């Protein structure tokens, strides 16, 4: 998963 | 022409499907704000963040910038009363919190939309004239010492603070943001230092206006928000602070190419790879740091993580940019560790550069640019409208970031391709730039270092030279793949028109042995999207703690097998929850209606026809016996709250059976369960969004075909439809229920005062209730008595069955709390004799608007029709028919309803308390300036909850509608 939220 | 207004933005950018209208401007003082106009709205909502936060508290008083965030909400010089603020809001129908981080401070309110002015005119005092009175200062910093004393024990927070700890000591990113009594109080007073002043000082050097930014939202027209704001905001002082800023990067040479070896709290194995970074903020047009998130952390054929999970070496991977502050960021990714990727984390690492050298040989991608920003602009044309008071939060956050008119967008649409500040990131991902922390019980004992602030055990270590001269020589593996075309990515956005036969709530269209449908064509957002929810009933997935742990495992193997295919409709916005329940299985799929029957048919098919493969099931197998394990270290309220679930409903395996009943769990076993699992169903569907009758009709039959096709599945007897009861509490009985936390120093205590069924009445008295003393009690038993951080009170409803509950964290023992609680509760009963009708009616209002209030997105509509299906009660005109019978009620009627149910000496008063010790709170008795506190009754101690109850009845469960 991309890095956030 | 307007002195007190600096300039008014230009048409602020919108999504062409948002109806609320926007106005930006800057104030004379400097103060940046948003209007939003919103005719509809039930709540408005104001917020404003303040550019300064904990990377400025002074070196010597740390955590004020987050006291001081509490303090401003306990009186101001217009508005002295302490819970003035508070108790408005509350009678109001309104609600508010603050948060402080590195660089802001941000406080949000909402209330009902008729007294916005009323909740903002005290709301702005915080910014102008706050007291910082003296007791309570002396009182709220228990708040704060409890607010970090909950975290002490969180890995999260020990590694977030272990981080500051091991960059440079002597930049503001190493400081302690939250702040504890010895830090606020103790240290302080020992340093003569006046805190009173302190927080005097720190508001008026930087509670400047030239720092803050102001966000409203209400039904006013423009105009009207516009002179509101000015009459409230133009007298904020303007000091022209320079905003703090932080060139100078945390990590310096001797930080880079560092290894920290963590023991955690909860058995966990986990890697963190981090590269320090330039602030890419100034980029957020091109975002070169999201492109490379978006390769690096992708899930699908050929990406990083696929081969780390072959490989059986981790089954989880985030990675991309990571904040820091203005001036610097990071790059992390971070993986889970099976127990053999514990012993590989060197080629883990290796894989991590051998991806990102395929990366610079392919060079960047415009297409892949292309499609993020494609998914960009569908996903901000459609976005579902926000509740106003997340809404006003984040933009007064943003405002400090973008141009007034690109506030709504500025995050999510992409305008330009720059190949060479993706190349400039990439070359930051160097293993000269590298720093490593592995978190993992094999430590234990083998740290050198303690953390101060947490007490966190670790070790450091250069990386040897030769380590990093192998990840430097990372060639390619031919294993990595760039992703390629995600065709999840929609292209039908149509709204179907509404049908002559829609309802407005959702009809029953089918009725069959096999097969209950709800279904509802959206009447209001009109957005393409809809909601595919499904209950499946089964009395195996919970027949024995062994069967409970196969629902679990074939469900997580699932998932995991599912998981490269979905992950390309989960970035396309198509997403599904899949989860096994007490009776049987939940799914749930939501968002762009276009091409969701296919990962639906996609799921179902793979439930269906499952092959499990047996090195994911031994590796998951393993990570759940480690997160059963891990419940001992969740917190003390939770714990208490798991137990009363487990002592009230009918049937509750417990997490000790659950882990015992696991070693059973063989390969073989699970490949018979499925079949058997999936022999006999019933399903309960709830089909919600831009879809027509017809449609929902095809799902639903879609769903049966492949379960009967590829697993035989027959329908369930009605008789076998079989919902748990609450056990039903003897009138004038108090039991308790103690265990002790291993892990946290403090206690938890949940007290359940059981009254009767839900029902129309018997719901909005206790509601009533409710509304009555939630602000006060939060008052009494923190604000004033300092119990804890933790402290609150509402309704509990389970199993058809309802009650007033308690629930505090806190250092002092449950006996203890629940003399405060008792005594608290005749406060209210004087308090309700005492209070005027028209108090009484605000109270009866106040409620009535927040059950009214109307879901502004599908997925809030949605949730309020499932609850209504998955409690059987299908009453979907609840609101409407409650507040009806709710305005009808006096004062009269709720002393009435207190003496016969809650009183101490109340004839039906039905009484459990779960007392949960802190660590160090050995064994301990269960009974034992401030209101007086009335004598109990010895409690009926529970020792077995099987026997506790096997002793007693069980209440019917709730007819339907
Ligand atoms: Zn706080």
């Amino acid at each position: 998963v991309v890095s956030h939220f | 022409n307007n002195p007190a207004i600096k300039r008014i933005g230009n048409h602020i950018t919108k999504s062409p499907e948002d109806k609320r209208e926007y106005r930006g401007l800057e104030l004379a003082n400097g103060i940046k704000v948003l209007l939003i106009s919103d005719p509809t709205t039930d709540k408005s909502s104001a917020a404003l963040d303040v550019h300064i936060g904990s990377l400025s508290d002074p070196p010597n008083i740390a955590g004020l910038s987050h006291f001081c965030q509490h303090m401003l909400f306990l009186g101001t010089k217009k508005y002295p009363k302490e819970n003035e603020y508070s108790q408005f809001l509350s009678e109001h129908a309104g609600s508010s919190n603050a948060f402080t981080s590195g660089e802001h401070t941000n406080y949000y309110f909402d209330v009902s939309h008729e007294h916005l002015e009323g909740a903002l005119d005290r709301f702005a005092q915080f910014f102008l004239c706050p007291l910082f009175d003296e007791s309570c200062k002396d009182r709220e910093v228990n708040a704060v010492d409890s607010e970090h004393e909950k975290n002490v024990m969180n890995d999260a927070w020990r590694l977030f603070q272990l981080e500051k700890a091991t960059g440079n000591p002597k930049h503001p990113f190493s400081k302690f943001g939250t702040g504890n009594k010895y830090t606020l109080e103790t240290r302080p007073n020992q340093e003569g230092i006046d805190v009173r002043q302190e927080l005097l000082k720190f508001h008026s050097a930087y509670y400047s206006s030239n720092l803050m930014a102001v966000c409203v939202l209400g039904r006013e027209s423009l105009d009207d928000l516009t002179n509101l704001v000015v009459k409230l905001f133009s007298e904020v002082e303007n000091k022209n602070v320079p905003l703090p800023e932080f060139p100078e990067h945390p990590f310096q040479e001797e930080h880079l190419k560092q290894l920290y070896k963590i023991v955690p709290i909860k058995d966990i194995r986990n890697l963190y790879v981090t590269f320090p970074i330039p602030d890419l903020q100034k980029y957020y047009k091109s975002n070169p740091g999201h492109y490379l998130g978006h390769l690096i952390g992708h899930e699908g054929p050929g990406s990083l993580l696929s081969e780390l999970k072959s490989k059986g070496w981790v089954n989880t991977l985030v990675g991309g940019q990571k904040e820091g502050a203005r001036g610097f960021m990071f790059f992390i990714i971070n993986v889970d560790l099976t127990e053999e990727g514990l012993l590989h984390v060197e080629d883990i690492i290796l894989h991590m550069f051998q991806y990102i050298q395929k990366l610079r040989a392919e060079g960047p991608q415009e297409w892949v640019f292309q499609e993020c920003k494609d998914l960009n602009a569908v996903a901000f044309r459609f976005k579902d409208k926000e509740r106003p008071r997340g809404y006003t939060s984040k933009i007064a956050g943003i405002l400090h970031y973008y141009p007034l008119e690109e506030v709504l967008t500025a995050e999510y649409l992409l305008e330009e391709f720059r190949p060479d500040l993706i190349e400039m990131v990439l070359d930051k991902l160097r293993p000269e730039n590298v720093r490593v922390a592995i978190v993992s019980k094999s430590f234990e004992g083998k740290t050198d270092r303690t953390e101060e602030w947490y007490g966190t055990q670790y070790k450091q270590e250069a990386i040897p030279d030769e380590v990093i001269k192998k990840w430097q020589n990372a060639d390619l593996n031919g294993k990595f793949k760039l992703p390629t075309k995600n065709e999840f990515i929609p292209t039908n956005f149509e709204i179907l028109p509404l049908e002559k036969e829609a309802t407005p709530y959702p009809a029953l269209i089918k009725d069959t042995a096999m097969s209950k449908l709800w279904f509802k064509q959206d009447d209001k957002f009109f957005l393409p999207k809809a909601c595919l929810n499904f209950e499946f009933f089964s009395p195996f997935a919970y027949v024995d703690p062994l069967h409970c742990n196969m629902a679990y495992l074939y469900l997580e193997l699932l998932k995991d097998s599912l998981n490269e295919y979905a992950y390309a409709a989960e970035l396309a916005g198509l997403s599904y929850d899949l989860q096994n329940t007490i009776y049987g299985m939940y799914l749930s799929v939501k968002g762009y209606n276009d091409k969701q029957p296919i990962l639906l048919k996609k799921i179902i098919e793979k439930m269906a026809t499952f092959e499990i493969d047996e090195k994911r099931f031994e590796i998951i197998k393993e990570a759940y016996m480690r997160s059963l394990n891990n419940f001992r270290a969740e917190q003390p309220h939770q714990h208490a709250m798991y137990y009363l679930r487990l002592l009230m409903t009918e049937v509750a395996w417990t997490k000790d059976e659950l882990k015992e009943a696991l070693d059973d769990v063989t390969l073989p076993r699970l490949k018979a369960f499925i079949p058997q699992l999936l022999s006999r169903l019933h399903i309960e569907a709830l089909l919600h969004g831009n879809i027509t009758k017809q449609a929902a009709l095809g799902i639903m039959q879609m769903v049966e075909d492949t379960l009967i096709e590829h697993a035989h599945t027959k329908p369930l007897l009605p008789s076998q439809l079989v919902r748990y009861r609450e056990v039903q509490l003897p009138d004038r009985g108090w039991f308790v229920y103690q265990q002790r936390n291993e892990v946290h120093n403090n206690c938890g205590i949940e007290i359940y005062y059981q009254t009767d069924m839900q029902s129309t009445s018997e719901n909005m008295f206790l509601e009533l209730f409710c509304q009555i003393i939630s602000e006060p009690c939060f008052n009494t038993l923190r604000t004033k008595e300092q119990l804890g951080y933790i402290v609150f009170s509402g309704p509990r409803r389970a199993n058809g069955i309802q009650g007033l509950r308690f629930i505090i964290q806190s250092e002092k023992p449950p006996h203890y709390l629940e003399s405060r609680v008792e005594a608290f509760l005749i406060t209210m009963e004087k308090s309700i004799e005492d209070m005027t009708e028209e108090a009484f009616q605000k109270h009866i209002q106040a409620l009535a608007i927040r059950r009214l209030d109307k879901p502004k997105k599908l997925s809030a509509e949605c949730a309020k029709y499932w609850g209504e299906i998955i409690s059987q009660q299908y009453n979907f005109d609840r609101d409407n028919t409650e507040v009806a019978y709710l305005k009808t009620l006096t004062k009269e009627d709720i002393i009435k309803f207190y003496k016969e149910m809650l009183a101490v000496d109340a004839p039906r008063r039905h009484k459990v308390s779960v007392h949960v010790l802190a660590r160090e709170m050995d064994s301990c008795p269960v009974v034992g300036n401030l209101s007086q506190a009335p004598a109990l009754p010895q409690p009926e101690v529970i020792q077995n909850m099987t026997e506790f109850k096997r002793g007693l009845p069980l209440f019917p469960l709730v007819k339907p509608h």
